[PDB]
Parts: structure tokens; sequence; C-alpha cells
RNA sequence: AACGCGACGAUACUACCCGCACGUUGUAGACGUAUAAGAAUAGGCUCCGGCCUCGUAUCCUAGCAGGCGAUUCCUCCGCCGGCCUCGAAGUGGCCGUCGGUAAUUCGCGUAUUGCAAUUUAGACACGCGCGGGAUCAAAUCCUUUGCAGACGACUUAGAUGUG
RNA sequence: CAUCGGUUCUGGCGGGGGGAUAAAGGCCCAGGGAAUGUGGCUCCUCCGGGAGUGUUAUAGCCCUGGGUGUAAUACCCUCGC
């Protein structure tokens, strides 16, 4: 028997993933993301656009 | 024994440009452009004469002196590839099941792809991707022949070797089952 | 058929090549014994640059950019001295950058405490002038 | 073009020369003289 | 010979054992050492010899319990260099432990060591030690093939750091040009006697 | 105002006692002087007084800082390490600590 | 072989005192036995060993042979 | 084997009533000093003429200095060395300025290439090659070539071993 | 991976504030009260700054989500909160998607779909202290075996002079973390559907 | 990792933060404890002219442990504030205010620590004090739960409620 | 700290002797010779340099004898500061 870690079994699984299961998973992902998108849509310092500092050590103490 | 000085010479044709910097040899010609990194070999490059490249090794052993011949042949093969090119003709033969060979060019990657079907009646489709810069065509003058052409001899010969090795007969008498794709001719395009 | 090659251009161990030894003296190569040792002679009138005729290991020496032209192999000290004075090896060695660095090292080694204090003060004055020049340059662009 | 056939089929391979790293140390006439002297000695 | 607050050493191009011996001697003498870019360290000999030595290392483990007492196989390049250093120090003594606390090892150059001077050790430099033609391998490549997981992250961070260093070097070249122009312009305004006094002194 | 230093001594490090492979002798210490890398350079510092300066917990006679005094006796090895003899042997914990080599007694 | 990926048990180069002493004793016994066998040896041995002579690549072998002829002629004339 | 010198050692057998004027024997010995030279001389006479040290005397020991130590010369050395297979001839060539330097280079060469010690090597002849055509070995024929000139690639610079750390990476081009 | 910042919504429910307490009935329930003010201070400048920090520096974006445990018949009032990774799109897309998803209910059928295999992660049934026969499935010793029979006869019969870690021993059985894969969803039924 | 780490929430006090006031407080050990290209090494650097063994270099370096007043200079340094910037364990750049400052020269002071005795001087952390600014929290026992359990531990609930 | 004594480590300086009265070497004198042949001459070229001829010429070298010379210096021994 060919093992689950066999190179030929891995190549067969990769071909199956690319040619058969992939489009189905992509279409399901498109539908789910569309529904969840539908739910989700249903001075620099003083404005925060400039990222300022928030309000054990790597070096020896000096 | 360490030999004080040893040298080799490579002639360059008139329409060929050679540029060497940090042992990175770039050879350009009518057919294209090739590169090769030779930094793993200790060699001093020079221009001894107009159109002649000189290779020198100083205080080297017999092994180091002998490596210069390999460097010379590699650079000469690059020059021949950019001047005349390299061409490998392959033949596929069969007894009962005709081998179906389809050649396409992948637009995204820019490489040729060879699909082999019905090898001794097998249902699997063998797919072999050529090295970039290698063109494969189904010949029209002869029956059941592929032609692989390019500027890199190593790439062309390795693509031919991959196509030859993908159609391997397993668990059968090879005196009786003679099916396969074999390299039938090697030469230059020009 | 044009070829562009960029590689290393070493200086060569040859007859007439002047070596600088570790003591700062000079010696022209008269004969090459092997790849590690040569026979060398420095017939300089300056005692700092003079070297007795003898075997010099190449690991103990450095290749100067001076080559005495048409120096015969095996030539004795009189002929080597005549070629040395005719070529003017001492003047070209003085004009080279290695002897200038050696002279700077000797001048800095010969200093005293009062000398170092004056060096610091005069360097501070020159630094004031250079700082004004740099401020003027940076204010311009 | 090349007229002869190469055995392994790599027709692009150049006309190689013999690997003699000690080539050019001694001349032919001196070697002939040494051959005569060694023959007389033997 | 010099005494420093800390010596930051670029680990690129250095041989593992010789750098480890020199660093261990410095640590026991009392010098604080930081080593950066441990993924770029070098081991002499062909790569499969180092790979075989690490697999032989991986063989050893406490049989009755691998969670205690066993040789714990650290896959990171900084940890490999740390193991090489620790094998050269009496680490089971208080003095050896105190010498080990004076050492820091990292992959890449984390800040603020990216804006600090990195020194080299010529007695451990591979270009100055190995004979030409002898083969050598990379500790980072060995680590990647024995199970270290952060080769790509360190590579991306090093590329970002090198781009920032390129910008800093452009500014440094501009400053050097301006300094040369300033010295040339001010040379006319310095007192002449000051000039030949400094020239005779050698400055 | 002034902004220079005040150092009139040479820095050194206390390496170890005089020892074989196994036996150690605290009566003699090994000192690495900064910038001293050979025996001819170490011969300058022979007879110089060297001080090991350390801190204590209790203030005695106006200070918490104690000093062990000694002198450099002879060079050691080939790399400029010197041998030093102190009034009391230096603490074994001070392997790697710093010492001050003075310029006195001076023969310049 | 898969030595690199899966090395086997290492062969120790560290010696043991018992094996060192045993090897030393066997070496001493072997040299004593060789002395006894050389004493008892009935193999024929020549009184004068076969000298190899003068090498051919020595450049003055001809002058050495001239000297040998001249010395033998002089010795025959003196005797 | 060391800073050798060439000694002319002349010795003889002690005069007797039957032989009032014994013959003198002279050898050239490469030895570190005169005691070793006389010991080697008596060893060689015991091997050759069956003259023991107790029945002989040393007439003279002199130092033979090189006539032109400032001239580069080629030397051919004919020797016999002992391995466990037996005694083997060897002719070798050395490029030096003195016979003593050639002999020390020979001793180091035999030690490096055949693991031969001082006791197993007999120096049978040391000659100075008069002409360039007398050179046989290629490793000296390449050195006596016309207009000899070579570069020195990959020279590791001399850095003091007491300077542990360097601010710049060195270069191997001079 | 290192967490850089977290940005919370302005209003958090009581069932998710119960997660941050052990004695919620005694507490003043002060949690996130000072945090809720920074949405109004400087027009949420700190919130926008942290969102921009996630946008510019981060590579993995995860929402924080909690259950509405009050709609279950469970007596537990404290809700479960977890990080759910946003996959797909760019980092700015993930950040904007999560910020738009703040304070909103996400239904199960918008994350998973019928006829899909998923993975289930849970802690298993607890069994307490269990002997080797049920903990490891060892063969029972014969009847009336001395010093017990629901045991392993030899645990260390060879060298080393130790019990090895691979030998079956009595101890805790169950209550283990498990991740089981490839479970097919047969139906996603709606709560408001009276005929699901 | 129970002596590896991160983010976040709420933090009552003698708790937290800010200014200065010092430690019979502590630390494998301050004394200028100064200095970022990358890359190659059978090749590199550049101001594009040339340069490369070499850090034996560069910066800094004077004044009661460094005063006072001038002469004179617009050079260097430091603290704050604004705008940008820095996520590998997050910090630098520009501008502005203020304070200090021999690049030149001079006057007044130094003594007596008595012929040397660490040159008590730096950094980080900890603590006790004031004078101000800011904030009014949790956990455990107990009762309960059985998704748990030998006992501990664990999942829950206990403040008005969908208890 | 200075002046001493005992023991010891280490640096430098001034002399004497020996050998082939070192061997070399420099500068002169008188001979002899050769090539990894200088100049010259001839023949080819890619005009860059090769090949041949022959004994110092528009470079030099090697061997012998002599003078300066009891030269200097290395090495060994030795008297001191």
């Amino acid at each position: 028997a060919k093992s689950a870690r066999a190179s030929r079994i891995k190549e067969n699984h990769q071909r199956f993933k690319k040619n058969i299961a992939g489009p189905v998973e992509a279409a399901r992902l498109e539908r789910l993301s569309a529904k969840l998108m539908a739910i989700a849509q249903a001075s620099g310092v003083k404005s925060g656009k400039s990222i300022g500092r928030k309000d054990s050590s790597i070096v020896f103490p000096m | 024994m360490r030999y004080i000085h040893s040298e080799e010479t490579i002639p360059v044709p008139e329409n060929v440009k050679v540029s060497i910097k940090s042992r990175l040899v770039t050879v350009e010609g009518p057919r294209g452009k090739l590169q090769k990194d030779l930094s793993h070999i200790a060699v001093n490059f020079s221009v001894v004469k107009k159109g002649v490249i000189g290779l020198e090794i100083h205080h080297g052993s017999r092994k180091d002196v002998a490596a210069l011949r390999t460097v010379r042949t590699i650079i000469n093969n690059m020059i021949i590839g950019v001047t005349k090119g390299f061409k490998y003709k392959m033949r596929y033969v069969y007894a009962h099941f005709p081998i179906n060979v389809n050649v396409e060019k992948n637009a995204e990657t820019g490489c040729y792809e060879v699909e082999i079907r019905n090898f001794i009646g097998e249902k699997i489709v063998r797919k072999v991707v050529m090295a970039p810069g290698v063109e494969v065509e189904i010949s029209k003058a002869q029956k059941d022949e592929l032609i692989l052409s390019g500027n890199s001899l190593e790439a062309v010969s390795q693509s031919a070797a991959d196509i030859q090795q993908i159609c391997k007969v397993r668990n059968k008498d090879i005196r009786k089952f003679l099916d396969g794709i074999y390299v039938s001719e090697k030469g230059n395009i020009v | 058929a044009e070829i562009n090659v960029e590689a290393t251009s070493w200086r060569r161990v040859e007859v007439g090549r002047v070596l600088k030894l570790e003591n700062g003296s000079l010696a022209a190569i008269v004969e090459i014994i092997d790849h590690k040792r040569v026979l060398a002679d420095g017939p300089s009138s300056d005692p700092k640059l003079a070297t007795p005729r003898g075997i010099v290991p190449l690991s103990r020496a450095l290749l100067t950019p001076i080559v005495i032209p048409k120096l015969p192999r095996g030539a004795r000290t009189g002929a080597v001295k005549k070629a040395w004075e005719a070529y003017g090896v001492d003047a070209k060695w003085k004009e080279t950058n290695w002897a200038k660095k050696q002279l700077q090292q000797e001048r800095r080694q010969s200093l005293t405490d009062f000398d170092r204090f004056k060096v610091m003060r005069l360097k501070k004055q020159r630094r004031f002038e250079e700082r004004k020049a740099l401020a003027k340059i940076k204010a311009a662009a | 073009k090349n007229l002869g056939m190469r055995k392994n089929g790599q027709v692009w391979l150049p006309a190689k020369k013999a690997f003699r790293p000690t080539k050019g140390l001694t001349s032919w006439e001196l070697r002939v003289k040494k051959r005569q002297e060694q023959a007389a000695m033997k | 010979s010099s005494f420093e607050s800390v010596v930051v050493i670029d680990g690129k191009g250095h041989l593992l054992g010789r750098l480890a011996s020199i660093v261990a001697k410095q640590l026991l003498s009392g010098q604080k050492i930081v080593v950066v870019r441990c993924e770029a360290l070098n081991i002499s000999g062909e790569f499969f010899r180092a790979k075989l030595k690490y697999h032989a290392y991986l063989r050893k483990m406490t049989r009755y319990n691998p969670t205690r007492g066993g040789p714990f196989h650290f896959r990171a390049p900084s940890r490999i260099f740390y193991k090489a250093v620790r094998g050269m120090i009496p680490h089971k003594t208080a003095r050896g432990a105190a010498a080990l606390e004076r050492l820091k090892v990292f992959e890449g150059v984390p800040p603020p060591y990216d804006k600090k001077k990195k020194m080299v050790v010529p007695q451990a430099l591979r270009v100055l030690r190995l004979q030409p033609g002898r083969k050598y391998c990379t500790v980072g490549r060995l680590s990647h093939e024995v199970g270290w997981k952060y080769q790509d992250v360190v590579a991306r961070l090093e590329e970002r750091r090198k781009a920032k260093g390129a910008a800093y070097y452009e500014r440094k070249k501009l400053a050097a040009r301006q300094l040369s122009e300033a010295k040339k312009a001010a040379a006319a305004k310095v007192d002449p006697k000051v000039s030949e006094a400094l020239a005779a002194y050698g400055y | 105002p002034s902004e220079a230093g005040h150092r009139l001594y040479v820095k050194g490090r206390h390496l170890s006692y005089q020892r074989g492979r196994r036996n150690t002798h605290p009566k003699t210490s090994l000192i690495k002087i900064e910038g001293v890398d050979d025996t001819a350079a170490a011969n300058f510092y022979l007879g110089k007084r060297v001080a090991y300066v350390y801190r204590a917990q209790k203030e005695v006679r106006g200070t918490k800082i104690r000093v062990i005094w000694g002198k450099i006796t002879r060079p050691h090895g080939n790399s400029g390490v010197v041998r030093a003899k102190f009034t009391h042997p230096l603490p074994a914990r001070s392997f790697g600590a710093s010492v001050r080599i003075m310029l006195y007694p001076s023969s310049i | 072989a898969g030595t690199i990926n899966k090395p086997k048990k290492p062969t120790s180069k560290r010696k043991t005192t018992r094996l060192r002493a045993k090897i030393s004793k066997r070496a001493a016994e072997k040299k004593r036995k060789e002395r006894k066998l050389a004493r008892k040896n009935p193999e024929w041995r020549s009184k004068l060993k076969k000298d190899p002579g003068i090498p051919n690549l020595f450049p003055y072998k001809e002058r050495l042979l001239q000297q040998i002829e001249e010395e033998r002629i002089r010795r025959k004339e003196e005797l | 084997m060391g800073r050798l010198q060439e000694y002319q050692v002349i010795g003889r057998h002690l005069p007797t009533e039957a032989n009032p004027n014994p013959a003198l024997y002279r050898m050239r010995i490469f030895a570190p000093n005169e005691v070793v030279a006389k010991s080697r001389f008596w060893y060689f006479l015991r091997g050759l003429k069956k003259v023991k040290k107790a029945t002989g005397e040393i007439v003279s020991v002199n130092v033979i200095s090189e006539k032109h130590p400032l001239k580069v010369k080629n030397f051919g050395i004919w020797l016999r060395y002992d391995s466990r297979s037996g005694t083997h001839n060897m002719y070798k060539e050395y490029r030096e300025t003195s016979r003593v330097a050639a002999v020390e280079a020979m001793y180091a060469d035999m030690a490096a290439r055949h693991r031969a010690r001082f006791r197993s090597i007999h120096i049978l002849k040391v000659v100075e090659l008069e002409k360039t055509e007398d050179v046989k070995r290629p490793y000296i024929k390449q050195l006596v070539a016309k207009n000899l000139s070579f570069p020195l690639p990959h020279r590791v610079p001399k850095i003091s071993t007491k300077k542990i750390f360097s601010a710049k990476r060195p270069s191997t081009f001079s | 991976l290192r967490s850089l910042t977290t940005v919370w919504a302005e209003h958090l429910s009581d069932e998710v504030k119960r997660r941050f307490y052990k004695n919620w009935y005694k507490s003043k329930k002060k949690a996130f009260t000072k945090y809720a003010k920074k949405y109004a201070e400087n027009n949420g400048a700190s919130i926008t700054r942290e969102l921009e920090r996630i946008k510019k520096y981060c590579t993995v974006v995860r929402v924080l989500a909690h259950t509405q445990i009050r709609k279950t018949p469970l007596k537990q009032k404290k809700a479960h909160l977890m990080e759910i990774q946003i996959n797909g799109g760019s980092v700015a897309d993930k950040v904007e998607f999560g910020r738009s998803l703040f304070e909103k209910p996400v239904t199960i059928d918008t994350i998973f779909e019928k006829d899909e295999m998923i993975d289930v992660i849970a802690v298993t049934k607890g069994h307490g202290f269990v002997g080797v026969t049920a903990r490891w499935g060892t063969k029972k010793l014969p009847r009336k075996t001395h010093k017990g029979l629901r045991k392993v006869a030899c645990i260390g019969a060879w060298h080393p002079s130790h019990v090895q870690w691979t030998v079956a021993r009595a101890g805790q059985m169950g209550y283990h973390h498990r991740t089981s894969v490839n479970h097919k969803i047969y139906r996603i039924g709606k709560g408001d559907d009276e005929a699901n």
C-alpha cells in the first residue's frame, strides 16, 4: 500500500485540490463572504493619522 | 606540485559580446543573452588579445589547473548557444497504443508544457514543464518527432532528459516493451 | 567582438620590483628563489631605507609600485646601486603615499606633552574655522 | 565545419588539447641531447 | 587590547568555534559581548558534515524521560552559537554563570544594534582562515533544515534594515562631501603659521 | 568650564591567581593592563603600585569605599600580563573586576 | 547509505585502561616472540646486502662511473 | 635537522709499532655541532672501515663555509633512506643559497613527505648543478624559467594577534 | 507572532463583561468604563490611531467575538469570548471589515454553509482518576492475581533502573483538548423557522 | 518553560504620576566606560579627480573636579514645545523659545590636604520625605452548581434579576 | 622615600680573543668562460612582441689568482660598566 506520506499520493491529492475541490470551495467562499459583507455594510498628531507613541531588556544597562 | 602559472584561451566571434564582472559571465549574441555565475572557481579573467579571452590560475594545484578546461568549455558552450543555438530532436515510438503529445505555452509563466497521453494505454496524463528559454514544436517533416530548441544547452538537454524519464516503463520486460520517447538527434539550430 | 573584463590586477614579484620590509627599508628584487623567498638588495644612501643583500621572505615584505627597468637577474650590488640611483628610487618612494603615512606616524610618535597640548590648541583654532565654513555651506543648501 | 564524428555525440565540443601542465619547461633539442647522454651512460 | 562598555560583533563571515573561543575568553575576562547575525556564521567543511553532526546530536536524549535532564536540541543559529560558547566556559560554576550573563546573541540585527558599530574578529574570519577551495556551510541554512522556523522573517527584516541603511549611507556621503568642501574652503582662512605648525606636527 | 577627564591611572583587569591546571595560589594575582600586549611593554609597569577599589556596606571613618594596595612584581607569559602582589590576596569573586595601576613610583 | 539523515551509534575513540594495558602486553609479547623466531629462523641470508646503486636521474652518474674506473685502475697500478 | 653546519672531520687509527703512520680519513658531516659531527664520523667509520672510537683519534674538525652564500643555486641530493621495506635510493633537487640550507630543506622535506627521521637518512652526495640543463625536476624547472614573474593572489594581511577586534573588514589584495 | 494592539467597541454587553470577573455580583462593574470615554475624547483619536497602527504594521487580523449565552437554556450568564481570524483580502480590508463588524451579531450561516466539512475543537468528557485497563486498554491479568489484576505486570523489567515515560500508568482520563477534523454539516437550521 | 514573552481591562491604600531631597540601600564591578553603510575578498571605494596593508584612524580633549569679571565669537551643547518619523524587544530628524559655552587675549582667586594614601564624583534599581496632580478596585473563604472531582483544583450562580 | 646587605629576574653599553686571522661583500688589478644572450645585425607579425646569430658593445653574470686587508659582520668564548 502507498502511505499517506507518499509522493505519488501527494501529487494525486494536489491535482484533486487544484482541479475539483477548488472551484467548489471558491464558490462557497464567495457566497459566504457576500452574505457577511452584507451584514457588515448593513494636525496628524491631534487626529491620529500620524502614528504616535501609545499613552527584561535587549541591551545592557547604560 | 603547485604550478606557478597556467592559462587557457577562448576565441570570441565578431558578433558576440562578452562581459565578465566578479566572475559573472554574460554572453550576448544574435540569438539572445545568457548568464553564468562562475564565482565558485578561482580564475583570473583577462583580455590577452583582440577577440581572445585569457584564463589564468596562479600557484594552483593539478585540480585547480584542470578546472580551467571546464570553465573554457562552459563559456564556449554559452557562445555557441547565443550564436548558433542548440537543438535536440526526439522521437516517440509505440507498438499498440499511439502516444498523444500536446505542446502548449503557459501565458503566465512563459514556459512550454508537454502533455503525454495514452502511454501504453495509461489513463494518466503526464505533464512536463520545460525550462524557460526552451521552445518545443511537433515536427512536420518527420513522423512522431519533437524538436526542442534554445540558447542554453543545459536547459535544452535537461528538458529532453525530463521528457525521456517521464515515460518510464515499470514492471515489464524491456526486451519486449519498447515504448517511449528517446533523444534521436543533437545539434545546432543554425 | 568587444570584450569587457573586470578582474584583479595584482602587483608582480619580478626582478626590479622594490619591496618595503617591516622595518621600513626598501630592497629591489635581484633573483627569485621560489614562490615564498627572493634575493633582495637595498643599496640606498639613506640608512633608513637601506637593506643588506640577502634572502627576503615574501610574507615579510610588501610590493611597492616602483619597478627598476631593465635590471638584470643576479646583478651584484654595484650594478643594482647604479640602477637605483639612475632610476631615483628614493625620490619616488618619498612621493608614494606609504612613506607619507610612515612619516605621519613618526611625527605623531615623536610628540611630547607640550607638543600634544599645542596640537590640541591649533586643531581647535582650525576646527573653529572649519566649523564656520561648514555652517556657511549648510546654510547655503 | 568539423569533418570527424565525436563518439558521445556532443558535436559542439571543441578540439581539445592534451592536459600537459608541465609543457614548455624543456625544449626538444635539449631532450634529444639528454636522451643520447642517458643512453651512453646506461 | 582595549576595554569597552560592550562589543557588538557582526557574526557574518566568522567561524563558529574560533569566534566562540575568543568570545568565551572575553566573557571570562570581563568584557560584555553582543553577537548579531548569527544566521550568517560559518562552519568549515561541507554542509552534510554539519547536518550529520546535528543529526548525531539529535540522536541523544534521556531514555526514561525526554522532558527532563535530556540534551535539549535548540534549532536556532544564535542558540547553536550559544551552545558552542557555553561548552567553552565552566557554566556550572558561579563565575561561569556570571560570564554567561555578559553575553547576548541574536538573529539578524535587532534595534538598537542596527545603529551601533559592529566589529569583526580577524582570527575567526573565514576569508582570512580557510584555504581557497575548501568548502564551508551556513549555520542559518543548517538551522532551516533542522527545524528553525524564522529564516524568511529574519530575511525580510534584514532587507528592510539594509534599505534604511542605504538611505542613511546616502546622507552620510552627502555629509562627507560637505565636510571636505568645508575643509577646503576654510583652509584659506586659517592662520598660515598654524597650518605649517600642524603640518610639521603631523596633523 | 573644563570638560576633560581626570584619569591619572591605567586601567587593568584582575584575571586569576597564579595557578597550575588544578592548584591555585592566591598570594600572586594576574593583571591584564590595558594597551600592554608584550613583555617589553610590561617591563615599564614593573614596581608600579596597583589598587583594587571596592564598596562596602558600612561607613567606616567617613567612607564606604575600601582599597587593597599592592605592587606589580614581574611580567607573566608573553602577552603583557603582569604578576601582582597585594597586601592581602584579592577576593576570588573579583575575577574580571577592574584595578588601577598608578604611574608612581616613577622613574621618568 | 542514509548516514547523514539517520546516523547510527557512534564508534568511541575513547580508550579504556584495561584495553590499553592488554594491547601493551600483547605488543611486548609479540616483539619477544619475533626476537625468538628471528633467532630460530632457518631462512638463508646473504653476508653482503644487494646495494641498489646510483640513480639514473642523478646528472653526474657518468662522472661517478669515470671516477670509479679511475680509482680501480689506480688501485690496480698501486697493488 | 636544526641550524646545521658542514664539518670536515679527519680522523685516524691510533699509531702502533706495526703501523707507525696510519692512513687518515676525511668526511663531510652535516651536524648541529662538533660533538654530533665527531659521533657521526665515528659511526660512519664503524660502518665502513671497522675502526672503533677507542682505537682511533680525531685529527681535525673544521667548518666548511659556503663560498658564495649570496648566490642562488640549484642542488642535487642523492640519498638513501630506510623504511620497513628496506633501503631506498632517492634523488631530489633543492633551490637554495648554501649546501647547509639545502640539507636542512632536504631533512624537512623527507620528514614531511616520507616521515623519515635523521637516523634513517644517509646523505650520499650533495652537488651544485653547474648548468640549467642539469635541472631535472619540474618544480625547479618552472623556477629557472625565463623572465619569471608571478602575482600573489589572496594574501592574508599581517594583523597583530593581540588586536582582537577590528572596525573594518580586511582585504586580501596586497 | 506578537500581538501589537487591540481595539474594543464602545459598548460591551453585561454577559461579555462577566468574562472579566469572578465575583460580578459583588463588583462595581467598572470594566471598560474609562475605555468607553476615549471614543468621545478627541473624536476617537486614540481609537483611530490604534486602527491605523494595525493597518500599517500588522499581518494577521482577528476579531474578538462572544456568545449570547442568554439565548441558550444554560444557567451560566458569563459568555465565551474568542479571537476569530479574518482571512482573505489585504490588511486594510481586514481592519475595515472588523471595524464595520463592531457591535454587530454574526449568524452561523454566514460563516459556515450546508454540505461543508469543518473541524470541531472541544474538551472531552471527564472520567477522573482511572486505572490502566480503561485508561490505556491493557489486557487484564488472570483471576485472583496477587496485588491486583487491573494492572500491568512489568513496568520496568529491563534497563535503565527507571520507569519509562512510555509505560502505561494510572491517572487522569478524559477532559483532554481535542481537534477533530472533517465533520460534514448536514443542516443549518434557523431559529425563527417553525419547521426546521 | 510553574524563574520565556506580548496585548488589553479595572486598579480602594501607606497604592499611582510629576518636581526636588538625600540615602551606614543594593548591583560579576563607570572614570571620554564616544564612533550604524551594504557588499566582495581571483576584488572593492569614490567627491569621478582619484584612492585601498595598516583604527598607529576619526570625534572629543585647556579654565577652583574647573570660580568671578572683562575682551571677544555666533561655534558647540543641553532642557522643553510644535510638526513629522521610528514596531525585530519601538526614537530619532527638522524648526522655535530659553539657558550655558576661550575660536583670541587679560586681571583677580587658588597656598596650610603640610612629601603619597579611591580622585568618596557615573548609570540603573530600591527606600524614606515633603509640595502638587489623578482614581475610589478586586480576589479568597462561605452558600450553590456537576459540563468537574480522591482531596485540592475546575465549569457556574449568589447585589432586584430572562434572579 | 633615600642609602646598604643577601638572593634573584630582566634591559642596555664599552672592550679582548678565535675560525679559511670567519666565509661573504664593496672598489681596483690580471686572466678564462658561458647563457634563462645586453647592444648590434637578419627574418616574421596581430606592430604588441617572437626566432636566429654571437661574448659586452647603448645591460650584466660566472670561475681563478692578487691588493686594500690584521677590512667589516655573523657565530662561539671571554673582561668589565
